[PDB]
């Protein structure tokens, strides 16, 4: 009697927990990525201006 | 422009699966770190010229002076964009990320919680 009830409880809260945790991640990671993606761009640009002043002046 | 302040949770970063980009993320991180190391170094300012010194001293002269005003006057564009669909290829995929999958995923989550209530009876 006792077994099947406890098996369903375990599986039930599991699919809950995992689904909300999976959800929380996809937002945050991607907000993540957006940080970086702009960054990786914009970085090289300033620099190129920067070094270019070097290069041409020399 | 200056620096962009985006903080990157690298944990979350690679993981993504909009599947045309998960591979890209793994590469893009490292592509980043190449760019990251590069910029972080580059010396911020180059020097400029003692025009007066060379003004005297270059005697195919007026060259330094011509150059002086013209160099002090000569200005510079700032390097183009390519790929900034990211700002947008974000937020819409973000609605997929968050809201669309979120809400559905919470809808799932609740049924198990309600049913763990039931299983508490």
């Amino acid at each position: 009697q006792l077994e099947e009830v406890k098996q369903a409880s375990i599986k039930q809260i599991q699919d809950a927990i995992d689904m909300e945790k999976s959800q929380q991640a996809l937002v945050q990671k991607r907000h993540y990525l957006f940080d970086v993606q702009r960054n990786n761009i914009a970085m090289a640009l300033e620099v190129t201006y920067r070094e270019r002043l070097h290069r041409v002046y020399r | 422009r200056k620096l962009a302040l985006k903080t990157i949770d690298w944990v979350a970063f690679g993981e993504i699966i909009p599947r045309n980009q998960k591979a890209v993320a793994n590469s893009l991180k490292s592509w980043n770190e190449t760019l990251t190391s590069r910029l972080a170094t580059l010396p911020e300012k180059p020097p400029a010229i003692d025009w007066a010194y060379y003004k005297a001293n270059v005697a195919k002269a007026g060259l330094v002076d011509d150059f002086e005003k013209k160099f002090n006057a000569l200005k510079v564009p700032i390097p183009e964009d390519k790929y900034t669909a990211q700002v947008d290829a974000e937020e819409k995929e973000d609605v997929k990320s968050c809201a669309e999958f979120l809400t559905q995923s919470k809808t799932r989550i609740q049924e198990y919680e309600k049913e763990l209530e039931k299983m508490r009876n």
